[PDB]
């Protein structure tokens, strides 16, 4: 009731965020679930975790719809963004339930925080040309490092980058890439693919019909592109779409935001050290809840340290000093927990990855603060 | 605060290996399963045991589901994979509970995983399968039956499996498990009286007791339309005699001099016993109520062909068999036909007291025939008798500055994997009441003496006398592809428990 | 039916492993402190082994034997008693690795006795010889600092380091004679804060006269020991005053024989019973300090401290009775006055004045000073000083792994017993790193990397453990050192305590009430 009802809502998102802390990165851990029916689900993806679990906390139910929005854009690595919404709720404990800070005052501070965050996003902006196929090849392979299809992606990711550019082009560049039709053929080898430019069913070169147990082959000459995938196993087709069909978000994000940000949770390192410097120039009542947001920003990279088995207190001492002094291009190695910068790490992510992450986090955090209490038993 | 659930989940999971601890090796004892209806089954197969056994801890229930893939991988002695990962988890509690992170130590076993196949690549031994030498074939049968049945049933089923694996073979290494399927299950005599049949056997027979019990040359012909009439009365029986005239004419046309040959009738419907009296003079065998699956296998073995009308008869569609004899057991008459036109498919006649003792032999020869089939398919065989437990553990134990590949805590994971491979050989002698510490002095220390002699020797462990032996002399051998996915798959299955931070109870309400 | 018998497993371990995690937190200088509170509110806060066992109540019967076996550890050492307990706790888990496989408990006991003989062989080469007759304060300040940092904080360490060094050095001589029985002088009082503690070279009296004109700070005085008292009693009244006034002039004449008129020569008296305040006016005119209500124990010590003689009757007076003191100061605190007598010509004993307020603050420094003084007392008795900072425990485990079948020639049965002892040797430096926040295994891994380079360096060196930085160091530069007799009974006592607990496979309950 009142402030006591908001405490249960903070711990509701805190308990869920603590489970997905280990779900980020190539070192991401797994979680096992036990339902009252006796079924067990063991996976490292937080998407199916929030869908199968029915939570008794009404505040945690709002995070289920937020995960559907984050998964609609990318879906890989964006599940852990909910932690940022949970760290802000825990950050208000010295303020909301102690200093009696009004929620709108915190929301107004988040409005200035979201505005200043986009300025920091434009500071780490690193544009790159999309005409180079080799530059775009290593870009889509970023999310592949979490799977064993890495060495298989040589004949896989090349088909996705060529099909999107046909249905993208320009107009701005806004277009519809959903006209592509991907066909999956079970059995065979993953190395076997089909290169087809046209519509699958003037001066046509040739017409032929192959032999396939599923259906036949038909070519339609236009004045649109299709993909025929041959999987290396029976049920592997589910993971193939995650590394190709779901990987189309990388090709969509590079067209909307050609700029590149540090990948593997290395972006918010330069954001947290910069947000603390922008707070000293505010000099107001809202400075304390505004500066405390940087304390919630440094909790996200600690997930890598928890995955790398390091000490987040001692390691971030030198790590935060590199982003606030040397340069903002430095980063954190997630594998071994090392200071190796993102320059030689070879992975960069678009700016929109963190843009949609912070935008949906602030919008979801303020709505949870606007709720005074929760009542039950209405019998609708 | 942290997890702390990992040590609790494995603690309840450690009870699975304690139950299965006595299931390893030929000296182990069989586990019994009983239902509420009175049916009792005694077998060591992990697929049947883990399915019927319901563990209160759900953690061990999901891990037992991963053993279903071990059927094609191994199929015989899958408990080794379960007991190997049991101590593998305990070695992590001496580390992770001390502040070692699970992800750090997991990468240590992932490196030793792939590196174990590189050491196994030079460890395997290749043989020539084209010569079909019975010396190596009888040893592969001993590597299975001894771990399944006793020594009395060993010398029985060994030539049965040996003759079965040689029945299906080719210079092109063409083998089909679906080619040999039917296995006769009968209750009579004792399980030690089972024999190997050289041809297919049918579960149905004729109603005429005076039919010849032994036939030299029998011509098998599948008849579709029933010989006896069904419905539209004196003209109905005249049509049967008209059909019997073609059978008598066909019998005398083929061989008209010496009655050393016979003819077999396969009917889908019943046959009037009054019409069978004519077959007694011509020595013609008849059948009734034959299943479709049984008739389809006769065309590929006996060489016959299904015929609709008996008005058209030719010797081209008639198969032949070299030996045919019948035996009447109880009220069910069976027909034993061997030496057919295409005798590449055989059957195993199994007799015993009840289905309780019959389940032991059925599951033994089913996977035993497939295990020896992998020897002809994959010429690379791995020395058994616990020879690779110490060998693979010794290569990763000595590293220093030559070959290491890891650092820090990841280096300790390789040493923990070497100690995790030694739980199986210590368990083999523990079930027999032997001290594994004294066994290593005569086995593990023996390999160091042979290493200084500039010779490659693989020494096994004899459970009978509790001393060292030779896997080549003893004859214990395992296929390469069997232990390749077993060792690699054990790391992936054990990782599922290593990758689990905590067990949370929640779901659909 | 048979069967029955019993099985040796963690059931018997749960009694002996309970103190492991309890005593693991307070192990080392970074450890914590345990408190003891009664129903009256008195709280005694210390981690010393006295409260850990004897003053600790627990339902585990094993702690009774651990408390009895610690009697030799508290007398000989008294510091770091939790290290031996952690050695047993690690060996208990080694039973499930070994004994659970069918090894008989008697087999692993041979590895403990063999390690004891091999530890002495390694202890002889590992110790460093030092000459204590040179009165070198370099190692005395380092051993004292190593004892204070493991008990008190860094503030109390800087103050008490030179104090403890000069305290034992006063009794120490070229004959290496140090007697702690005659010299104790522990002053229990509440004043200022424990950081204000001071050192006194002589006995301090807890009694003093209430006369306002009694001089406080006096250059020097002649102590006159008198077991009787001369004052006005109820007793006719003039009869007792005649004996007092007659002997009073003899006291004044005694001051004239030593020429008390010289401002550089003072005079003072002491009595066992009370003194009439009317008689104090005579001592005030002559500037004579008076003391009343003196304890029998304090008066007997003044003969060996001041250097005079103990006299009973006032009629007998001689110059040899009066003592000598270089400094005389009297401080008034509360209802009692403390007289500081120091700067004697040849003090036979000294004391450390204790300060504090709360009860737990005094008890924390009460045992720490006596245990710290005993630690440096063994340094003067031991001509060999042992390098500390885990250099002995880490290097001993490597010595056991190098020579196994080459020297000892084990048959393989005792090989597991001698190896299990080496596994527990690294537990003591492992707890030190855990209390410092660093990862226990990663820090010890870097220490072992330097040990491998030291063997190939072909030189004599010792690898230390630094908790602040987390890397290897030099025990000489660090300053952590151990006495020879400290680790002599520690390794010997560790083999006896651990073996007695492993030999018990069954427990029963019966007897007479």
């Amino acid at each position: 009731t009142g402030r006591q009802a908001q405490i249960s809502n903070i711990t509701a998102a805190k308990a869920v965020a603590d489970v997905i802390r280990t779900c980020l990165g190539p070192k991401a851990m797994l979680k096992m679930l036990l339902d009252p029916m006796g079924g067990l689900v063991l996976t490292n993806d937080g998407h199916a975790i929030l869908r199968e679990i029915d939570v008794a906390h009404p505040a945690a139910k709002s995070m289920l719809e937020l995960s559907r929005t984050q998964d609609e854009e990318v879906g890989d690595g964006t599940t852990t963004v909910i932690i940022l919404a949970g760290e802000i709720l825990a950050q208000c404990a010295p303020y909301l339930i102690e200093k009696n800070i009004h929620p709108v005052i915190i929301i107004q501070a988040l409005k200035k925080a979201l505005t200043d965050a986009l300025e920091v996003i434009k500071q780490v902006s690193k544009p790159v040309d999309v005409e180079n196929d080799a530059a775009m090849k290593k870009l889509i392979q970023a999310s592949i490092g979490t799977k064993y299809v890495i060495h298989w992606s040589e004949k896989m990711c090349e088909l996705a980058l060529d099909a999107v550019k046909t249905v993208r082009k320009d107009l701005f560049e806004i277009d519809i890439k959903r006209y592509v039709r991907v066909e999956k053929i079970p059995g065979g080898d993953v190395l076997d693919s089909r290169v087809l430019k046209g519509v699958l069913l003037t001066n046509c070169g040739l017409f032929k019909v192959e032999m396939i147990g599923d259906e036949y082959f038909s070519f339609l000459d236009n004045c649109a592109c299709t993909i025929m995938l041959r999987g290396g196993s029976k049920d592997i087709l589910n993971e193939i779409d995650r590394n190709l069909q779901d990987a189309m978000a990388v090709a969509r994000n590079v067209m909307l935001s050609p700029s590149l940000s540090p990948g593997g949770g290395a972006t918010e390192m330069a954001v947290s050290v910069k947000l603390a410097e922008k707070a000293k120039q505010l000099e107001g009542i809202q400075q304390w809840p505004y500066q405390a947001v940087a304390d919630a920003m440094e909790c996200i990279p600690r997930t890598l340290i928890q995955n790398a088995g390091g000490d987040p207190i001692r390691l971030l001492s030198q790590l935060r000093a590199k982003h606030a002094q040397g340069n903002f291009t430095t980063g954190i190695d997630g594998d071994k927990g090392k200071i190796v910068d993102m320059v030689s790490y070879g992975i960069w992510e678009p700016e929109v990855i963190k843009q949609q992450s912070v935008k949906t986090a602030i919008e979801s955090a303020c709505l949870l603060l606007r709720v005074d209490d929760i009542v039950s038993g209405v019998r609708k | 605060r942290r997890d702390a659930a990992l040590k609790v989940n494995v603690t309840s999971a450690e009870g699975l290996q304690s139950v299965l601890e006595t299931n390893l090796g030929p000296k182990g004892t069989l586990k019994m399963l009983v239902d509420g209806a009175g049916n009792i089954k005694l077998t060591k197969d992990g697929k049947v045991l883990l399915t019927e056994m319901q563990i209160q801890s759900p953690t061990a229930v999901l891990i037992a589901r991963a053993a279903a893939a071990q059927d094609e991988i191994t199929g015989d002695g899958t408990t080794t994979v379960v007991c190997l990962v049991g101590e593998l988890l305990r070695q992590a509690h001496r580390f992770i509970q001390e502040g070692v992170h699970p992800r750090i130590i997991t990468d240590g076993f992932e490196i030793a995983r792939k590196e174990s196949m590189k050491f196994l690549d030079e460890f395997k031994i290749s043989k020539t399968n084209l010569s079909n030498d019975r010396e190596f074939l009888l040893q592969v049968a001993r590597s299975s039956l001894l771990t399944k049945v006793d020594a009395d049933l060993t010398e029985v089923l060994t030539p049965i499996v040996t003759d079965a694996v040689l029945s299906v073979y080719d210079a092109q290494a063409d083998n089909l498990d679906l080619h040999m399927v039917e296995i006769m299950q009968m209750q009579h005599l004792s399980p030690k009286d089972t024999t190997f049949i050289k041809g297919l056997v049918l579960d149905h027979g004729g109603r005429h007791p005076d039919m010849p019990t032994r036939v030299k040359n029998a011509y098998v012909l599948i008849l579709n339309v029933s010989l006896e009439y069904e419905k539209t009365a004196a003209s109905e029986r005249k049509f049967v005699d008209a059909k019997l005239k073609k059978i008598i004419d066909l019998k005398n046309e083929v061989c008209g001099m010496d009655p050393d040959k016979g003819f077999v009738i396969i009917n889908q419907k019943g046959i009037d016993p009054m019409s069978l009296d004519v077959f007694a003079k011509h020595n013609i065998l008849a059948l009734r109520r034959a299943k479709r699956r049984n008739m389809e296998r006769l065309q590929l073995v006996t060489g016959g062909e299904a015929q609709n009308s008996v008005e058209d008869l030719s010797p081209q569609i008639l198969g032949f068999s070299g030996l045919v004899y019948q035996e009447t057991i109880g009220e069910e008459k069976f027909t034993y036909v061997t030496e057919n036109t295409d005798p590449k498919s055989c059957t195993i006649l199994i007799k015993g007291s009840t289905h309780y003792a019959l389940a032991q032999t059925k599951d033994a020869v089913r996977d035993g025939l497939r295990a020896v089939a992998n020897v002809l398919k994959d010429k690379n065989i791995i020395p058994g008798a616990g020879a690779f437990y110490i060998a693979l553990s010794r290569y990763l134990r000595s590293a220093n500055m030559n070959k290491l590949g890891a650092k820090g805590k990841t280096k300790t994971g390789i040493e923990a994997f070497a100690e995790a491979l030694l739980v199986i050989p210590k368990t083999l002698v523990k079930n027999s009441g032997f001290d594994p510490l004294d066994v290593l002095a005569m086995v593990e220390d023996e390999l160091d003496d042979a290493q200084d002699s500039d010779e490659t020797r693989y020494v096994g462990v004899d459970l009978n006398i509790g001393d060292s032996c030779d896997p080549t002399i003893e004859g214990i051998w395992d296929s390469y592809r069997v232990l390749r996915n077993a060792i690699t798959g054990a790391t992936g299955i054990a990782s599922n428990l290593l990758l689990c931070d905590e067990l949370l109870r929640a779901g659909r309400s």
